[PDB]
């Protein structure tokens, strides 16, 4: 039983709570309920090398409901920055969330996630992302409604936190 | 708007009217049936607005329509419901020009939302006007 | 109680804590800010025995100052106190203690932003760097007062750099302040003057400190590189700040950085800084420094030595970043290079001194474009150069006709043809073969596909310059004048020519897509001059399809050869219409492969998914050929329908997708059988209808429907949809109109009763896929141009009775948007014969009854209903205005939905009221009634706007602007009356927007609105 701390950050309305609820209960939340403070939940993944327990901390993207806002980043072993491809403002704030994480931690693996790719009208092109040029930074187009690239971010985090790139979730 | 010119005198770079559409000629070829028979020019061109390929094969000494292509500069002052409201150096505002598509319109809405000074080079051929180039200082 | 606080603080950061993490987190949010929370944080920082995590939470507890003017001063004193404390413990020997150091920097930066805002008092800070400098000099509390706002000179600032960590703390402080000012500027723009404060004091100190790190050797520290990038980002977002000498000293440092001296570490960081400038704000660098960058990059030369260092050491990632920086640098000079090349309007005349310089300039750029070391796997120079040559092609196309050079067309043809000769071996499938062999199924395959797509668009832009004879005829004559396979069955046996012909087929396809092969006789002339062209195209298809997949590389390449071949064959459909006798070898070759992938059942084990992909690509090309060559493929109709009767059997090895596209292909051929009259064509249509409906009823009543039968029924339903779409007359008479209006064969009766038999089953009506495909078939004849003798054109009563039949027994959550979208098609079709009483009937049965239970609390169904009403307002407003539920239901409900929490719901409601106000299709009586009703609920409405605008956050402000703009423009008088009542309820400063917004009228609101949101947010 090996566990890691995951911190999920991003602007409000990017689907962070919907993303963790889709991986936990398999349900897609249609209504938007702004997360108050932080919500930490466990996620179990059975890989070829055993079970992995990710403690996902869904933070609050709003400045009002932020709470500790960076105290959640202490002792964080991995991070996921989520933005909305339908809202340019959500993508332009990615360097802000990335900076607050590099201020607390230093080289924890961080996964960039553009949510709502299933939307026909997309305001954030996939070619504009240049953040994947770092060894600890990787981008994935995900869709919480259509489960597009469902387990891709957790798989990359598992490969970086363990060191076995051949390991996959096939449970 | 358009002027007649002999098909044999048509350039490989100039503009011509094909199927009631202005088109920039990309290649000009000429062929002959017999030595005593008259020749014929085969023109291929790109639609100056839609970008589609249009071509026509017409005999020599035949007159073709050549449009008057104008490239004008207007400072972009507004984007209203997909219509570019531009400002001329004389003080007149044209909101009839629609916003272009593709990466051109995406870069226009991006730079206009950022607040930078944007100049638009628009091409007017015959009865259609559309934004083409962008300039920023 | 402080020992209890530290207990649960350490409990929060433990790996597996007790009771709960969420509760102790909420309790931690409860301790602050209250009158001991500030003092608790100071005690957590002053105590040296506490852990680093506990002290970090103390700096975090201090950060909460948003909860009057005196507590800010009492805080800033203790911020600088704990500042000097930990910042003295660092430089001697502590290590890993700079985390709280950075947090205290962030807190002081927020203080610098808040205090320097417009509003016994406090005078501005002006310079936190200087204040931090003198705090390292230790009657006691009196020092902080005079040290704060006025401080020493630069010579003492250099004296601070006696140690290395001192310079590191100063560099980090300037970086954190700048990065926080960047986050504050990006969040909300209320600054406007603090930048001037930074420009007058902080800008001078940072430039003198950074330039000191660059010029002085002992003071140099690599941390300044990360600090320069931070400053450049803040300058690029705001605005004159020079940075010119900084770039100059960075060039001198980068040029001095070699393998032996620095190991190209500083050169790498400076290239990252320059790469950020060129890619984001290249105008920040002057023309002179860009000329120095040109002489260093393009020149033995220093750039060649660094490139050889990266290649010989096999550093491909750093070489990739180098290519990105150079390309982004050359992309900003595109217009200058294109002008000095192909036009004569530039600086110099009669030389020509610049030409031999620019001829060598392009020559070197072509040498870098070629660049040994195969692509993606090793280098990215060619990958990024694609965007550069694309801009040059568009720039050359945009040049004026009278300004072109005499040799412009010749020089453009020569250069761009060399580009073709360079990029054709670049996108060769041998590169992808080595990628799948070495790196496997990694992201390099995806980047190689993006590289091929980028070169495909490059060729599409180059065709407008090279033309057909210099670009298209080069590919056709290259593969058309020589046979690729001399032996029968078209087996190439050779890998080099196979990769060469596949590259030429891919480029030729992307070029021919931009054409129209029907109006063009040129395509017939160039192909008839090539004997082996069509033979080689089928040779590519047959070689790839018949290639045995042993490894994974040969399997993926097999899919690539079939993909490129099947795509080009589909593009050549226009030429096949001009040359019908060349169509026969393709159909047989496709159906032979279609049978090759059908009658074989060996599946070990994922070979069937590659088999299905091949079967999908084959049937797609057959659908494309049948779409254009409907008339030419008439003799194959009797053979295809016979083949369809064997495929539609429930026991078969074909996939469901190929069944749908086959029926679409057969329907394409049947559609062109309108010659012999409606009777002969209806024989095929009735046969296909009885075959599809017969197989559906056969499957529903025998083997009680499981998941397999659900996919089979869904497949046949989609087949009926493909048959309905294929039979639509292309946009490119009365005997058919009177026949299909009577339809003696009862085509609509059989199809409608078949859809009814499927939707009458409880296992199907509550499934969204069957409801979706059901509403598609019924709405196929809707919104078609009047006069077209369509067979499946349904009237209003038939579609009405259809929706009323299956709407109660289905799942209202997932299946309602399909019935409503079908109703929108019926409304737009019968807009002339519609009645407001009939609109009330549809609104009550389909929407109103299911509203209070299933719609009001569902965002998807909510936006569905709003989009329905917006469609009625777009088509015929008289139906919605003359509704019994207009004033009783529609207006009150949509009034409450204005401050919704969903973005798409906000855009839906905002578009509703915007269309309701800005509608130009209103009658004069309708316009008076609308203005009367809007004036009745105007007060409640403006309250909902400001209520949503207040409670919302960024990225949804614009959706309200369009609404507020229309309400002010249409009702300017009552706008002030409604604002003076709604503003105080949702303080006094809000009145400022009233004068400034109504004065604008329209077209530049929002800018006035966010300056109101920014004010009304802080409070
Ligand atoms: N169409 C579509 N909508 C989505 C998708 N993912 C999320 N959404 C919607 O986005 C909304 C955002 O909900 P949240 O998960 O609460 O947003 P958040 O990122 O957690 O932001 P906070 O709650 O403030 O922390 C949800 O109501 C979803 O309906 C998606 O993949 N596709
Ligand atoms: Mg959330």
């Amino acid at each position: 039983q090996v566990q890691f701390k995951l911190v999920l950050v991003g602007d409000g309305g990017t689907g962070k709570t919907t993303f963790v609820k889709r991986h936990l209960t398999g349900e897609f939340e249609k209504k938007y309920v702004a997360t108050l403070g932080v919500e930490v939940h466990p996620l179990v993944f059975h890989t070829n090398r055993g079970p992995i327990k990710f403690n996902v901390w869904d933070t609050a993207g709003l400045e009002k409901f932020g709470g500790l806002r960076d105290g959640y980043y202490i002792q964080a072993q991995c991070a996921i920055i989520m933005f909305d491809v339908t809202s340019r403002v959500t993508y332009k704030n990615v360097p802000n969330w990335h900076r607050d994480l590099v201020r607390v931690c230093e080289n924890i693996p961080i996964v960039l996630c553009g949510n709502k790719v299933d939307i026909k009208d997309r305001k954030v092109k996939a070619k504009s992302i240049v953040f994947h040029r770092k060894k600890n930074l990787q981008y994935y187009d995900i869709s919480a409604k259509s489960n597009y690239n469902f387990e891709k971010p957790f798989l990359w985090l598992a490969r970086k936190l363990i060191g076995d790139p051949n390991l996959e979730f096939v449970a | 708007a358009t002027y007649p010119m002999q098909c044999s005198a048509l350039r490989k770079n100039g503009f011509v009217v094909i199927k009631s559409r202005p088109c920039k000629i990309v290649d000009m070829s000429t062929s002959k049936t017999g030595k005593h028979g008259h020749a014929k020019v085969h023109l291929v061109a790109i639609d100056i607005f839609t970008g589609k390929k249009l071509e026509d094969l017409s005999p020599s000494t035949h007159n073709m329509e050549v449009p008057v292509v104008k490239r004008n500069e207007y400072q972009l002052l507004d984007i209203d419901d997909g219509f570019l409201s531009l400002m001329n150096m004389d003080g007149d505002t044209k909101d009839d020009v629609k916003a272009p598509e593709g990466e051109l319109g995406d870069s226009l809405q991006t730079a206009f939302d950022e607040g930078k000074d944007l100049m638009v080079t628009i091409i007017s051929a015959m009865g259609e006007e559309a934004a083409i180039s962008f300039k920023e200082a | 109680s402080i020992h209890e606080v530290v207990a649960l603080i350490e409990e929060l950061y433990s790996p597996h804590p007790k009771h709960d993490v969420n509760q102790i987190q909420q309790s931690l949010q409860s301790i602050q800010k209250s009158e001991q929370g500030f003092h608790l944080a100071n005690e957590l920082l002053s105590d040296d025995k506490y852990s680093a995590n506990v002290k970090y939470f103390g700096a975090l507890t201090l950060t909460v100052q948003l909860n009057t003017l005196w507590n800010v001063f009492r805080s800033n004193l203790l911020y600088l106190t704990k500042f000097s404390t930990l910042y003295v413990s660092n430089p001697n020997m502590y290590g890993q203690s700079l985390i709280i150091i950075k947090k205290l920097m962030s807190n002081l930066s927020l203080i610098f932003t808040k205090i320097n805002d417009p509003q016994n008092m406090i005078k501005q800070w002006n310079n936190p760097i200087n204040t931090f400098i003198q705090l390292m000099s230790v009657a006691d509390q009196l020092l902080l007062d005079s040290i704060n706002c006025s401080l020493t000179y630069e010579q003492l600032s250099q004296f601070v750099s006696l140690s290395q960590k001192h310079n590191e703390l100063a560099l980090t402080f300037t970086e954190v302040i700048v990065e926080d000012l960047t986050k504050f500027q990006t969040k909300r723009h209320s600054m406007s003057q603090i930048h001037e404060v930074v420009h007058e004091h902080l800008y001078i100190s940072t430039m003198a400190l950074i330039n000191l790190n660059l010029t002085a050797q002992a003071v140099f520290n690599p941390t300044v590189f990360d600090c320069i990038t931070a400053w450049i980002n803040y300058i690029s977002l705001t605005r004159r700040m020079d940075l010119s000498e900084i770039f100059q000293n960075l060039i001198d440092l980068m040029y001095q950085s070699t393998e032996g001296s620095d190991g190209y570490e500083n050169a790498e960081k400076i290239l990252t800084i320059f790469g950020n400038v060129f890619a984001n704000d290249p105008l920040l660098m002057s023309y002179d420094l860009r000329q120095q960058i040109e002489c260093i990059f393009l020149g033995n030369s220093w750039m060649l030595q660094y490139m050889n260092y990266l290649v010989t050491n096999d550093f491909f990632s750093e070489l990739k970043e180098l290519a990105i920086c150079i390309v982004d640098f050359l992309q900003i000079n595109t217009l200058s290079v294109c002008n000095k090349l192909f036009t004569n309007i530039q600086a110099a005349d009669n030389g020509q001194v610049q030409d031999e310089y620019i001829q060598e300039y392009i020559k070197v750029l072509l040498q870098m474009t070629n660049f040994p070391l195969t692509p993606v796997l090793q280098e990215f120079f060619s990958v990024r150069m694609v965007d550069f040559w694309l801009d040059l092609s568009d720039a050359y196309t945009n040049l004026a006709s009278e300004t072109l050079r005499p040799n412009s067309i010749e020089l453009s043809t020569q250069i761009f043809q060399q580009l073709i000769n360079i990029y054709l071996p670049k996108i060769s499938l041998s590169v992808k073969q080595r990628i799948i062999e070495e790196e496997g199924e990694s992201t390099s395959v995806n980047e190689f596909e993006d590289f091929r797509n980028a070169v495909s668009d490059l060729a599409q832009s180059l065709w407008s310059i090279l033309g057909n004879d210099n670009l298209t005829n080069v590919l056709i004559d290259g593969m058309g004048q020589m046979p690729a396979a001399s032996d029968e069955t078209l087996i190439i046996k050779d890998t080099d020519v196979l990769f060469r012909i596949e590259t030429m087929c891919f480029v030729l396809n992307t070029i021919l897509v931009d054409m129209t092969l029907s109006e063009s006789p040129w395509i017939k002339n160039i192909v008839d001059a090539n004997k082996f062209f069509n033979q080689n195209v089928i040779s590519v298809f047959q070689t790839g399809f018949q290639t045995s997949a042993s490894t994974k590389v040969s399997q993926i390449l097999k899919l690539d050869f079939v993909r490129t071949s099947t795509t080009l064959i589909g593009t050549l459909a226009g030429y096949f219409k001009q040359e019908p006798f060349q169509l026969n070898p393709y159909v047989e070759a496709l159906f032979q492969g279609l049978h090759t992938c059908t009658n074989f059942t060996s599946k070990n084990e994922q070979e069937k998914i590659s088999n299905d992909k091949l079967e999908v690509m084959v049937i797609k090309t057959v659908s494309t050929l049948c779409e254009t060559c409907r008339e030419e493929l008439t003799p194959y109709l009797m053979h295809f329908i016979s083949f369809l009767n064997t495929v539609i059997m429930p026991d078969s090895n074909v996939s469901h997708f190929t069944r749908t596209k086959l029926v679409r292909s057969i329907g394409y051929v049947v559609q062109c059988q309108v010659s012999n009259g409606p009777e002969e064509q209806a024989k095929y249509i009735l046969q296909l209808t009885n075959l599809l409906s017969g197989s559906i009823e056969h499957c529903l009543a025998s083997s009680v429907q499981l998941q397999e039968q659900q996919d089979y029924i869904n497949c046949l339903l989609y087949c009926i949809s493909e048959l309905a779409t294929s039979l639509i007359q292309p946009t490119e008479l009365s005997e058919f109109q009177s026949f299909w209006s009577s339809d003696p064969l009862q085509i609509r009766s059989k199809i409608m009763c078949t859809i009814d038999k499927v939707l009458d089953n409880s296992i199907y009506c509550k499934n969204s896929a069957f409801v979706e495909i059901g509403c598609l078939i019924v709405g196929k004849g809707l919104n078609l141009p009047d006069g077209e003798p369509y067979f499946l054109k349904y009237n209003m009563s038939e579609v009405m009775n259809f929706v009323l039949r299956h709407v109660p027994n289905c799942e209202l959550a997932t299946c309602l948007p399909y019935f409503v979208y079908l109703l929108e098609k019926l409304i737009s079709e019968f807009r002339k014969e519609l009645t407001p009483q009939e609109f009330d009937f549809m609104f009550e049965k389909i929407l109103l009854v299911y509203y209070d239970a299933y719609i009001i609390n569902d965002p998807d169904l909510l936006q569905m209903t709003i989009g329905f009403v917006n469609n009625v307002l777009d088509v015929k407003p008289g139906l919605a205005i003359g509704s019994k539920h207009w004033t009783s239901f529609i207006l009150p409900q949509f009034l409450k939905l204005i401050p919704s929490r969903e973005k798409f719901t906000i855009v839906a409601v905002a578009k509703f009221w915007t269309k309701l106000i800005n509608n130009k299709k209103y009658n004069q009586e309708e316009l008076t009634t609308v203005r009367q009703q809007v004036s009745s609920i105007g007060g409640d409405l403006v309250y909902q706007i400001m209520y949503g605008l207040f409670h919302t956050q960024r990225s949804d402000l614009n959706s309200y602007t369009d609404l507020l703009r229309a309400l002010v423009a249409k009702f300017p008088i009552e706008a002030r009356e409604w604002l003076v009542a709604v503003l105080p309820q949702i303080a006094g400063h809000e009145k400022f927007i009233n004068k400034l917004l109504i004065t604008r009228g329209s077209r530049a609101a929002g800018n006035v609105i966010l300056q109101w949101w920014l004010d009304c947010t802080t409070l």
